[PDB]
């Protein structure tokens, strides 16, 4: 199966400023009658996905001349002149040469805007949940930006990973910070052995862990 | 031109499912339908294809145990049917038509597999931790845990806490989704001033209240 690799997977862009996008595939595209079988698909939030180049370069009927696919062999191309909201979503790129067709992990483009650091918030079971016999510990860090954020649960120190569900929201249409949410669920005798439950972030805007802890006691 | 495709579908893991999508505004024996599939938030997935007028069929391997693409040239409908479906097979299923002639995808139908039968979420106090309260604002929340089939409407005090809130996305995990949500309040505002919670769940004809009592 080919591989396609798109990158970067989320790009921060600019309304009115250019954009690009970078698809590469594990084997050449060129297929045995001198076509390149790639297209480009842009998925708008909540629609269904849309190609708009395809063969490379030739751009359906309607597709603005702002856009431009590029490339050969293995290595293509999908540039932006200037930047819209309707732009916004995600974008795929697709071969269609080796079988089975393959897409890119796409490529989701988000409003750039200054670094800020997340508001982290840990909270400690309900007795409403004890009562039913399960833990769920809930950590919500809010407001931060970029998106990329790494969080561990830290229970008495060590870091455990044992029933986690973790949730983020679409980038803020107001103030475009990011929000995640990240619940550790233990059966109530699990959660009763241990005592300092700990939220940990890992983000650019800190070069020390934010964490928010609170002990059984 | 125009590909229309079926309702949402509930399906029992280990069981069945076919769906459908009719295609008008061009000959429909004339271009192969292809199938895709997107799971939750996941990428794009070339299923296979079929040619309607002999219903020739090209399947990804990976699917080939999986779906069984047909076709009725009378009501030129597509269909696929999906056999001992898993929870990894939930997803949004898509048919498409990528050509020389074309690009057209139908607006997708989307399949979640459980064996959940209608279940209220069940609603958890989010109190911080009696753990200092040196921050000028104060954040809590709701777990509405444990619910299906989706969606649920999360709102705080009757929609008279609006900003400072988010509510994330569910997540099915283990047949059922879970969601969560937050809201920020000045220290000067709770506790003396209440914050609850309102979790409404349709299917299951339910509206609850969960007011958020300091940490005791
Ligand atoms: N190897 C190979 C191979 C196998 C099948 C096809 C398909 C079709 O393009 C696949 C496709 C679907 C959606 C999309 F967004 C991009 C591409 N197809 C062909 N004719 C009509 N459909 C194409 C190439």
């Amino acid at each position: 199966e080919l591989v396609m690799t798109q990158s970067p997977l989320t790009l921060s862009v600019t309304i009115g400023q250019p954009a690009s996008i970078s698809c590469k595939s594990s084997q050449s595209l060129l297929y045995s009658n001198g076509k390149t079988y790639l297209n480009w698909l842009l998925q708008r939030p909540g629609q269904s996905p849309k190609r708009l180049i395809y063969l490379v370069s030739k751009l359906d009927s309607g597709d603005p001349d702002r856009f431009t696919g590029s490339g050969s062999g293995t290595d293509f191309t999908l540039k932006i002149s200037r930047v819209e909201a309707e732009d916004l979503g995600i974008y795929y790129c697709v071969q269609g040469s080796h079988f089975p067709p393959t897409f890119g992990a796409g490529t989701k483009l988000e409003l750039k805007r200054a670094d800020a650091a997340p508001t982290v918030s840990i909270f400690p079971p309900s007795s409403e949940q004890l009562t039913s016999g399960g833990a769920s510990v809930v950590c919500f860090l809010n407001n931060f930006y970029p998106k990329d954020i790494n969080v561990k649960w830290k229970i008495d120190g060590s870091e455990r990973q044992n029933g986690v569900l973790n949730s983020w929201t679409d980038q803020d249409s107001k103030d475009s910070t990011y929000s995640m949410s990240s619940t550790l669920t233990l059966t109530k005798d699990e959660y009763e052995r241990h005592n300092s439950y700990t939220c940990e972030a890992t983000h650019k805007t800190s070069t020390s862990p934010i964490v928010k802890s609170f002990n059984r006691n | 031109v125009q590909l229309q495709q079926s309702g949402a579908e509930l399906v029992r893991p280990g069981t069945s499912v076919k769906l459908s999508c009719k295609a008008s505004g061009y000959s429909f024996t004339n271009y192969w339908m292809n199938w895709l599939r997107q799971r939750p938030g996941q990428g794009l997935d070339w299923i296979g294809m079929i040619h309607p007028s002999d219903s020739e069929t090209r399947l990804n391997q990976k699917f080939k145990d999986k779906a069984t693409l047909t076709v009725d040239r009378s009501s030129s409908t597509a269909y696929i049917q999906l056999s001992s479906p898993t929870s990894e097979d939930s997803a949004v299923y898509y048919c498409a038509r990528d050509d020389y002639d074309g690009a057209f995808w139908g607006q997708g139908t989307l399949v979640t597999v459980s064996a959940a039968k209608t279940t209220p979420p069940s609603v958890y106090p989010l109190a911080p931790g009696s753990a200092a309260q040196t921050n000028s604002m104060v954040t809590l929340g709701c777990l509405v845990k444990g619910y299906f089939p989706a969606p649920v409407t999360v709102t705080w005090n009757s929609g008279s806490l609006s900003s400072g809130v988010h509510t994330f996305p569910a997540v099915l995990q283990s047949d059922l989704y879970t969601l969560s949500s937050s809201v920020t309040v000045p220290s000067s505002t709770w506790p003396s001033e209440t914050v609850t919670c309102n979790v409404a769940h349709p299917a299951s004809s339910t509206k609850v209240d969960k007011k958020i009592v300091p940490r005791d």
